[PDB]
C-alpha cells in the first residue's frame, strides 16, 4: 500500500513563500496523478492543484491562480507545491492525494496523506 | 542602441531595439543583444559568435532567448506560449552563393489559456495525457532538444528590387532522444526572378513555400509548431493566418461547435506568380524607384491527422486539395518612413470560413 507523507508546513508571514513536499513510498508513484488539497478550520477539504503522471499537465484552483505552482520529480517519488504571495486566507492543513485518473483527482483520491499545517500571519 | 519601428496589417506596430559589437574586447567574438515586439509576440535574445571557429571561415554561434506568443492576437484559436531556450550553430560557407548550417538546440515551452478543442486535445492524447473535454484551465509544459539544419542559396542580382536570379532556403529540425516531444519539421522557400527585357524593367517572379512535419511513433507534432498561411507574405487578400483548418470546440460542461478560428496545420504549400512592370501614369525618375506588380497567389494548409471518420458532417481538414486563390495589384517604393508595400487582392477561391482582407500594407 502506497503511503504519502507531506512536509514543509510552518509559520509564515503574509507576502512570504513556502514549498511543500509530498514523498511517496513504493515504486508505483508514476502510476498516479497527484493532487494537493487544503482544509481550513471549520470548513470542508477543497482542491488546490493537480499534476499528471508525466508531470507535464497541471491545473490550479481559481483561489491560487498566479501564486501557486505544482511540480513532480518521478525519480525522487515526490510532488511539490510552491506557494508564493501568501495571505492569511491560505492558512489550512494541506493534504497530498494520489489517483489513477486525472479527472477524479480534482475532487478525490484513492490515497491520502496525513497533512501538513500552514499558518500565514497578518 | 539601434531602434526601429514599423507598421503593417500582419503584425500591427513592430518595435525593434538592439546592440551589436564585432571583435568584442579584441577577443575575436561578436556579442549582441536584441529584442522585438509586435501585436502578438515579444522576443529577446543574447548572442555570442566566433566567425572563425576554423581558419577556413567556419563560424560557431550561440543564442540564449525568451519568447512570448499570444495566439489570439495572431488571429488563431487562443493559447499562450511562453518559451525560452538556447541554440549552438555551426555555419559553413560552401561558396559565395551557398551556406550550410548545423546546430543543436534546447527549448522549454509553457502552454496555457487553451479552450478544449479537437485538434489540440488530440495532440495531448498522443502525448499520453488524458485531459477532460471540459478542462478550461490546464497548463502544459515540455522540454525539447533538437538537431537543426539549413541550406541557403542566394544569387539574386541585388537585395532591393531584385530583377534576376533565385534564392532558396531549406530549414529542418528533428528532436533528439530525451525530449518530451518527438517530431520533425521541414520548410522550403524559393523565389526566382526571370527578366523579359534586356533593361530588366519587365520581370516574372515565381515564389513557392512548402512545409511538412509529423510526430514519431505514436506522437504528433505539437500544435504550437504548426504552419500557417494567408497574409501579405503568403496569400494576399486573406487575413493573416486564416487559411486551413479551423478550431472545433467541445460543448461547455451537447454537440461540437464549428468555428472560423484558424489553428494551422502540419502540412502547407503556397505558390505565387507575379508580373513586375513599370508603373503607369507615374512621373519621370519616380519609375525606377516605384515597382508595380500583378499577382496570382495560391495556398493550402492541412492536418494529416484529422480523423474524418470520427467527425461526420465536419469538413475533412486532412484534404490537401482545397487550394485558395487570389489575384490583385501591388505597389512598392521607398518612402521617408522606410520600405513601403501595399496590395489590393480579391480572393476568388476560399474555403472553410477563410476570412478575407483585400487591402494589406507594411511600412518599415
Ligand atoms: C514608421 C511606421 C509608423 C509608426 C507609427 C505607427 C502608427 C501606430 O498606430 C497605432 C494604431 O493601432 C491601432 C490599434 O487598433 C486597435
Ligand atoms: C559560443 C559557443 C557556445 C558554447 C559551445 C558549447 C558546445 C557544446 O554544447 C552542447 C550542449 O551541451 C549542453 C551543456
Amino acid at each position: 500500500q502506497m503511503q504519502l507523507v507531506e512536509s514543509g508546513g510552518g509559520l509564515v508571514q503574509a507576502g512570504g513563500s513556502l514549498t511543500l513536499s509530498c514523498a511517496a513510498s513504493g515504486r508505483t508513484f508514476s502510476d498516479y496523478d497527484m493532487g494537493w488539497f487544503r482544509q481550513a478550520p471549520g470548513k470542508a477539504r477543497e482542491f488546490v492543484a493537480r499534476i499528471s503522471r508525466s508531470g507535464r499537465m497541471t491545473s490550479l484552483a481559481d483561489s491560487v491562480k498566479g501564486r501557486f505552482t505544482i511540480s513532480r520529480d518521478n525519480g525522487k517519488r515526490t510532488v511539490y507545491l510552491q506557494m508564493n504571495s501568501l495571505k492569511p486566507e491560505d492558512t489550512a492543513v494541506y493534504y497530498c492525494a494520489a489517483d489513477p485518473q486525472w479527472s477524479r483527482v480534482r475532487s478525490g483520491a484513492d490515497y491520502w496523506g496525513q497533512g501538513t499545517r500552514v499558518t500565514v500571519s497578518a | 542602441f539601434n531602434f526601429g519601428i514599423g507598421y503593417g496589417t500582419e503584425s500591427g506596430v513592430s518595435f525593434q531595439a538592439g546592440v551589436q559589437q564585432d571583435n568584442w574586447l579584441g577577443t575575436g567574438y561578436a556579442v549582441g543583444i536584441n529584442g522585438t515586439k509586435n501585436d502578438y509576440q515579444t522576443y529577446a535574445e543574447l548572442s555570442v559568435t566566433n566567425p572563425y571557429f576554423t581558419v577556413d571561415g567556419v563560424s560557431l554561434g550561440g543564442r540564449l532567448f525568451y519568447n512570448d506568443f499570444q495566439a489570439d492576437d495572431a488571429d488563431l484559436s487562443d493559447y499562450t506560449n511562453k518559451s525560452y531556450g538556447t541554440d549552438v550553430t555551426l555555419g559553413f560557407p560552401i561558396n559565395e552563393y551557398n551556406s550550410l548550417r548545423a546546430g543543436l538546440g534546447y527549448v522549454h515551452n509553457s502552454l496555457s489559456n487553451m479552450q478544449p478543442q479537437v485538434a489540440m486535445w488530440r495532440y495531448l492524447y498522443s502525448m499520453g495525457e488524458h485531459p477532460s473535454t471540459s478542462d478550461q484551465d490546464n497548463s502544459f509544459k515540455t522540454d525539447d532538444f533538437t538537431f537543426n539544419y539549413g541550406w541557403t542559396y542566394n544569387k539574386l542580382d541585388r537585395g532591393y528590387f531584385p530583377t534576376d536570379g533565385s534564392r532558396v532556403n531549406l530549414t529542418g529540425k528533428v528532436t533528439i532522444p530525451g525530449s518530451d516531444n518527438e517530431y520533425y519539421k521541414v520548410t522550403l522557400d524559393t523565389a526566382t526572378y526571370v527578366p523579359i527585357d534586356d533593361d530588366h524593367k519587365w520581370v516574372v517572379l515565381g515564389r513557392t513555400r512548402w512545409g511538412y512535419g509529423d510526430g514519431l511513433g505514436g506522437k504528433e507534432m505539437p500544435f504550437y509548431e504548426n504552419f500557417y498561411a494567408g497574409g501579405s507574405s503568403t496569400v494576399r487578400g486573406f487575413q493573416s493566418n486564416t487559411i486551413g483548418p479551423k478550431a472545433v470546440y467541445f460543448p461547455h460542461q451537447k454537440d461540437l461547435s464549428k468555428s472560423d478560428d484558424a489553428v494551422g496545420g502540419n502540412a502547407m504549400a503556397v505558390a505565387s506568380l507575379e508580373f513586375i512592370t513599370p508603373t503607369p501614369f507615374i512621373s519621370d525618375k519616380y519609375a525606377n524607384s516605384v515597382r508595380t506588380s500583378f499577382f496570382w497567389d495560391m495556398g493550402t494548409v492541412w492536418d494529416t491527422n484529422w480523423d474524418s471518420s470520427q467527425y461526420s458532417g465536419y469538413p475533412d481538414y486532412s484534404d490537401p486539395s482545397n487550394i485558395r486563390m487570389s489575384a490583385g495589384i501591388a505597389l512598392q517604393w521607398m518612402s521617408p518612413l522606410g520600405p513601403l508595400v501595399f496590395s489590393y487582392a480579391q480572393p476568388f477561391k476560399k474555403y472553410d470560413g477563410d476570412k478575407a482582407e483585400q487591402f494589406q500594407f507594411n511600412i518599415g
